[PDB]
């Protein structure tokens, strides 16, 4: 039985703004390389020869970016199935396409293009396959999804999951989410059936990983009233039971909001995902080959350090970069071409292509984008976002929230740049 | 045993296992006649300055030794590597192996009154190996001694018939260990077509099933995979492979394109 | 060929990879006493080893050398077995015999390897007698050049080294350390040599007697009080049997702790081993390949009330004594050999430039 | 006939998933098997362009995976011997590739004779009714201990490195031969080091200063052994030597995912404490004692003569 997978781009229960305008929601460079390459080398990390990535959004961009990888050509163990922008909305018409075009035999991986992880998936794949062979296809799927605490930066309350499940034969009972509930109640009718007992488990975070054999193509196209996977599996859990496996060590999580962007970009360089750690140069980008050093710093080539710039935890630079003096940079990533001048203080900056920072500028908890001539004393605070060529000047400061850009209605800015409020 | 002209010729090839190593040398036990024990030699385990003793030889493995010139009491029993510069080696390994099979079928001649202790082994070997120098080529002797036990292929099988013909060998032994080797292969298909030239072509897909049933002999198409089926190939010949490939690609190259359908490898 | 020697008394719990002997019963209590099962010089050298008659530094090498030359230069050459290759395998009972007798100094191993390499160098194509005489010429030029020319070459070089008033010590039993002492003394020099020795050999005797008969002022203290030469030693000559490929050296029980107590002052230890003694076996600890002589030779003379006569009456008491020892390569610094004065850790690079390259 | 590129890339790509295979010297087996093929249809005219082809493909094979030099010393090995054979040709064309593959056959018999040599050099150390120690896991020191298990009666202890317990497995393995070993935790590397007698270690790579590079816990084992000065015998075959130095960049060590040492069952703690672990330490050259090697023994700083011979140092930098 050969092993393929489908790879959706983006469920449009939308949380990314306004970063999903010029570049998409999925070409999101976490450490100076596109996030499609991270999730695609997760899919190449475990053994899958052929996978289906679906595109909806500006086929010219993802077309051009998938013209200069090295699995453009099938010399390696992948070539990539890509298609162009007819009628596509979300995962709904994705699975309706995957059982209308019918590119499925059995047991493929359903992941978004938005998970980065290190599960070598094949273990519970074969345990699930044993459960299929032995017991008459009553068990639909198996989901593997982490063991953790009730307190973690990745278990923020958007994808908080409690499940109730037995531990002998690990079939789930309730996939009850917790986006705002605080009293819990479980319908007691399904405990007299298993009188030896049943656990409850909150030690969970969903990896958005799970396998699927095309019984769910039948239970998905027949039942139109499920579109997202969560009300889907709850409808599975009210009427076919679906199983469970608790992995112990390796993890991944779906980078949904920018909260997960912060947690993952501070975890790949705290390095909980090795083999994935960006010194490997997954692309053929000689403009990415970076050199690891003590306490997790990563100097780029022709780095041009500023004198006295002290580095403590988890930083980078790029290629062609000129960094200035007196930088107390910690837990950040920097992008290429940056003419970041003298005495620029940073802390967890996620700076991207083409920037030229002016001198004497604190920047704090930020993430900004291409061709941004940022200027004097732009002091920020947690959860602040500049985006895509908009220019601030002599201390146009910003508070906690910053939905700003260069486009007029989404931003806090008109046609021109942010020089004057 | 394996050729009773014991002391072999001048600049030939043989192999050997090394049962025990000496103080200075490494005195190896040659096996192309029963239980002698030879030596090694000094200079050429290479052609330049290697000069070491135990990183080339196990107490236990084989290698492809080469003889220079052996006599009796000049004491030059040559076990080394001289001049295998473009030269093939592993012909002698297959000679070794086929002679070991010749032994293995004839070590057990061993008829049913268990007399393992000493039946005179040459009484069942010697007369059954004696006339088989029919041509002079020793690789030709290799293919002719391989030709010796594929017992129906020399169906001129006369000249000391031992018996009626080969009695104790041909009751199960000649027949008993054919030892054919084959690897399963399963070349697939995926043809279909749609239209009213596609109704003609779905008639022609069903007769394509008929056609790779009866014309070029692909045998026993079963119906186990409900979208699309299989056609079988097993080496007793190995030349079914290029025929099946030529006809399946003739199908994709002239059959399907005239009837406007979908098919690939 | 040969039987083995029985054990006597008991043994320590540790050394049961090592056999112990006695000289009250030896090898030739039983065996083929006209020696033709084995060559006569072998049982000669064996039973004079069993009473320790040749217990020297390279004296043992030359004793086995005269024994094996009396083997080879009367050797019947049998047919039906080859010109040069019935020797070395029949010489396997020879050194296994002497290993049974009392085990080998590594000098004798180097002799084995050289006459091995040379009897391979003459094979089949020559008649056995003038090949035997060319083997005589090769072994004679070998022992002459290496042993004797190494002794006078290091005499000229250590004569350039050692100067006036250098009070130098020996743990003395060899034919090289007292050699360098006398043929440095008799050229207009001055140095007050002191010998040190040890229970139960009580051997400093050949060295101190040869010094006094050569006219050198001598002093004397035994290693159980070796902390009294602790300040005043100016340099020390250490007579080592073998010299391994760590950089280590190799000699008796009583070069064990004087080496460390004279590393504990920066007094530069000076070992004397020529080109012949560079071995290839490399040990690290002190019980691995080390012999054990007759364990009831350590008794006391306190009138007649000796403690160690009937020591098998009571249950669990034992005896033992080691004989050889190895010092680490930290302590030992300078070796005395031919091409120069090579240091410790750079030894086997000399051993590859006289090994057929 | 150009189906060669795909397996160069499959080999560096399985060098990017940790590195295959599992065990130690089978890495050397698959890499020299995939190194004897580097002149199959890889054709040329003169030796200089062949040299530069080995230059470019060898350096991308070494920079694709820089945490393993067992492929790098072998590509330096092959470039050295081919320029050696051309230099012996001159004092251009014909007889080269034959003698090349013949030399490769020589060294590929060598690299599989290694563990037999180190197994058969293993009774010249060990006594009766004493104890002995080793840390980590290597099947070379396993061959040493099983040989000495076959001939003597002694009493091993093993202290294990436990970010990942790679030392419980030999700790159960060594009671199969009937040794009766006792296993402490690595808290007691000094509580029992009075009542040790000797300790062996299995290295991974030894640099061109004679300085080895081993698993976690070996640096503290050497410099906690010389508070008793019991010797360290290092197990070190002649293929996993490196002509490298500690200085070229970092990633001299190898940083792995540190969920080996922390669980996800803690509460609210792991947001800030920035954990790190290498799997590999670095040990001074001047503290280990001697080789058990596939020429025999060597002193731990003799190694420059071997690296004068094996690697032509002008193309050690390659």
């Amino acid at each position: 039985p050969p092993l393929q997978a489908v790879l959706v781009a983006d469920s449009f229960d939308r949380r990314f703004f306004p970063i999903s305008k010029d570049q998409p929601r999925v070409l999101l460079p976490l450490a100076n390389v596109a996030l499609i390459d991270y999730t695609l080398e997760f899919l190449t990390a475990t053994g899958v020869q052929e996978t289906f990535v679906f595109c909806c959004w500006k086929a010219a961009q993802i077309k051009e970016h998938l013209l200069k990888s090295k699995w453009c050509r099938p010399t390696s163990l992948n070539v990539v199935r890509i298609i162009t922008s007819e009628l596509y909305r979300s995962l709904g018409d994705v699975l309706r396409d995957v059982d209308a075009k019918a590119l499925v035999r059995s047991d493929f991986l359903l992941v978004y293009g938005d998970v980065i992880s290190n599960i070598n998936i094949t273990r519970a794949l074969e345990e699930h396959r044993l459960r299929r062979k032995l017991e008459k296809n009553v068990s639909v799927m198996t989901m593997i999804f982490k063991e953790s605490s009730p307190s973690h930066p990745t278990r923020c309350h958007e994808d908080n999951v409690v499940v109730a499940v037995d531990s002998t034969t690990n079939r789930v009972l309730h996939f009850q989410k917790t986006q705002g509930l605080r009293r819990f109640a479980f319908p007691l009718s399904l405990f007299q059936g298993s009188s030896d007992g049943v656990e409850v488990r909150y030690d969970l975070l969903d990896c958005h990983i799970s396998i699927c054999s095309p019984q769910v193509a039948q239970l998905f196209t027949d039942n139109f009233d499920y579109q997202t996977r969560d009300d889907f599996v709850r409808g599975l859990l009210v009427n076919n039971q679906i199983h469970m496996h608790v992995t112990a060590k390796e993890y991944g999580a779906r980078v949904s909001n920018l909260h997960m962007y912060s947690a993952v970009c501070a975890d790949v360089i705290r390095r909980w995902v090795y083999p994935l750690t960006p010194e490997a140069n997954f692309t053929d980008s000689t403009t990415q080959s970076c050199t690891h050093s003590r306490h997790n710093i990563y100097r780029g080539p022709e780095v041009s350090l500023g004198h006295g710039s002290i580095l403590e935890e988890n930083v980078l630079l790029g290629s062609g970069t000129v960094i200035g003096s007196n930088c107390f940079i910690t837990n950040s990533v920097i992008g290429p071409g940056c003419h970041i001048g003298d005495n620029v203080v940073l802390d967890q900056t996620y700076l991207w292509q083409g920037v030229r920072v002016a001198a004497g500028a604190q920047i704090h908890q930020s993430l900004l984008c291409d061709n941004a001539e940022v200027k004097e004393r732009v002091t920020l605070k947690p959860r602040s976002v500049l985006t895509s060529q908009v220019v601030v000047g002599p201390n146009i400061t910003l508070p906690e929230g910053s939905v700003i850009s260069l486009h007029p209605p989404d931003a806090e800015e008109d046609e021109d740049d942010g020089e004057f409020s | 045993r394996f050729y009773q002209h014991k002391f072999p010729e001048v600049e030939d090839v043989v192999m050997v296992n090394v049962r025990s190593i000496a103080e200075m040398g490494a005195y190896v036990s040659l096996l192309e006649y029963n239980n002698i024990e030879g030596m090694i030699l000094l200079s050429e385990l290479s052609r330049r300055r290697i000069r070491s003793i135990n990183k080339l030889i196990r107490i236990g493995r084989n290698e492809c030794v080469v003889v220079i010139r052996v006599d009796k009491e000049k004491g030059y029993i040559d076990l080394s590597k001289r001049r295998v510069s473009p030269e093939e080696a592993i012909k002698c390994e297959d000679k070794f192996t086929k002679s070991k099979t010749v032994y293995s079928i004839l070590r057990h001649v061993a008829e049913v009154l268990e007399y393992t202790k000493d039946e005179q082994l040459e009484s069942l070997f010697q007369r059954t190996a004696w006339v088989f120098d029919d041509k002079y080529k020793r690789p030709g002797y290799g293919a002719y001694d391989a030709f010796k036990h594929a017992v129906s292929d020399p169906s001129i099988l006369d000249s000391l018939d031992l018996n009626e013909d080969e009695r104790e060998v041909l009751i199960n032994n000649i027949n008993r260990r054919l030892t054919p080797q084959a690897v399963k292969i399963r070349a697939d298909i995926e043809v279909a077509c749609y239209g009213y030239e596609g109704i003609d072509a779905v008639k022609e897909a069903l007769r394509a099933g008929l056609n790779c049933s009866t014309e070029n002999m692909p045998i026993k198409i079963n119906l186990i995979a409900p979208p699309r089926y299989v056609m079988t190939t097993t080496t007793l010949e190995r030349t079914e492979g290029l025929s099946v490939l030529s006809q399946a690609m003739a199908v994709i190259k002239e059959k399907i394109e005239e009837k406007r359908g979908v098919f690939n490898v | 060929q040969v039987p083995t020697r029985k054990d006597y008394g008991s043994k320590v719990s540790l050394f049961s990879h090592l056999p112990q002997y006695s000289r009250q019963n030896s090898l030739t209590q039983f065996m083929s006493i006209p020696s033709s099962v084995i060559h006569p010089a072998m049982v000669r050298l064996g039973l004079q080893y069993s009473q320790g008659l040749v217990s020297g530094s390279n004296a043992r090498c030359i004793a086995l050398l005269r024994a094996l030359q009396q083997v080879i230069q009367d050797y019947t050459t049998p047919p039906n077995e080859e010109l040069s290759r019935d020797l070395v395998n029949k010489l396997k009972p020879y050194m296994s015999f002497l290993t049974q007798c009392r085990p080998l100094s590594a000098s004798m191993h180097n002799a084995i390897k050289f006459l091995n390499k040379e009897i391979t160098s003459v094979g089949s194509s020559k008649r056995e007698e003038e090949a035997k005489s060319e083997l005589r010429a090769a072994i004679d030029r070998y022992v002459q050049e290496k042993i004797v020319l190494a002794a006078q070459a290091i005499s000229r070089f250590a004569y350039q080294k050692i100067s006036n008033g250098d009070v130098i010590l020996v743990y003395g039993c060899s034919s090289l350390v007292s050699r360098i002492l006398q043929e440095a003394w008799t050229e207009g020099r001055r140095f007050r040599v002191v010998v040190v020795d040890s229970r139960p050999w009580l051997e400093g005797r050949h060295t101190l007697r040869s010094l006094v008969h050569a006219g050198v002022p001598a002093s004397y203290l035994l290693i159980p009080a070796a902390s009294y030469v602790l300040p005043e030693v100016s340099k020390v000559l250490l007579g080592a049997h073998a010299l391994l490929a760590n950089g280590s050296v190799m000699s008796r029980v009583g070069t064990a702790q004087l080496a460390l107590v004279a590393r504990a002052h920066n007094v530069p230890v000076l070992v004397c081993c020529e080109t012949y003694k560079f071995c290839e076996r490399v040990q690290t600890d002190a019980f691995v390949s080390n012999e054990l002589d007759d364990p009831d030779d350590l008794q006391c003379k306190r009138g007649e009330h000796v403690a160690l006569a009937n020591w098998q009456n009571h249950a669990s008491l034992r005896l033992l004594n080691l004989v050889y020892d190895v010092t680490p390569p930290e302590l030992v610094d300078l070796v005395i050999t031919e091409l120069g004065m090579i240091p410790c850790s750079s030894v086997p690079v000399v051993l590859r430039v006289k090994s057929s390259d | 006939g150009s189906e060669l590129s795909e397996r160069i890339e499959s080999f560096v790509e399985t060098l990017k998933r940790g590195g295959g295979p599992r065990s130690s010297e089978e890495m050397a087996r698959e890499t020299l098997g995939l190194l004897r093929q580097i002149i199959t249809d890889h054709r040329w005219s003169n030796a200089g362009e062949l040299m530069e082809l080995i230059r470019r493909e060898g350096r991308r094979m070494t920079a694709a995976q820089p945490s393993e030099t067992t492929v790098g010393n072998m590509v330096r090995r092959v470039l050295k011997i081919i320029r050696e054979e051309y230099g012996r040709l001159h004092g251009h064309y014909a007889q080269l590739q034959s003698n090349i593959i013949e030399a490769i056959n020589e060294l590929l018999v060598e690299l599989e004779g290694t563990m037999e040599n180190i197994a058969a050099q293993a009774l010249e150390h060990i006594h009766s009714n004493e104890v002995i120690m080793t840390i980590g896991f290597s099947r070379t020191v396993e061959a040493f201990l099983k040989e000495a298990a076959r001939k003597r009666k002694f009493h091993v202890i093993v202290a294990e490195c436990a970010p990942f317990c790679q030392g419980h497995e030999m700790a159960v393995n060594l009671s199969k031969a009937g040794i009766e070993t006792t296993v402490m935790t690595d808290a007691a590397i000094f509580a029992v080091m009075s009542r040790v007698n000797k300790v062996i270690i299995g290295t991974k790579t030894i640099l061109a200063n004679g300085a080895l590079r081993a698993v976690t816990g070996t640096h503290t084992l050497a410099l906690a052994a010389k508070h008793h000065s019991t010797p360290l015998i290092v197990c070190a075959p002649m293929f996993k030597l490196s002509p490298q130095f500690p200085n070229e960049e970092d990633s001299f060590h190898k940083f792995v995912a540190p969920e080996e040492v922390l669980p996800f069952t803690e509460g609210d703690i792991l947001e800030k404490v920035s954990v790190h672990c290498p799997v590999f330490d670095y040990v001074p050259p001047e503290l280990i004692t001697l080789f058990i090697s596939n020429i025999g023994g060597n002193a731990p700083s003799y190694i420059y003569r071997l690296m004068s011979e094996l690697y032509h140092p002008d193309d050690h930098v390659l």
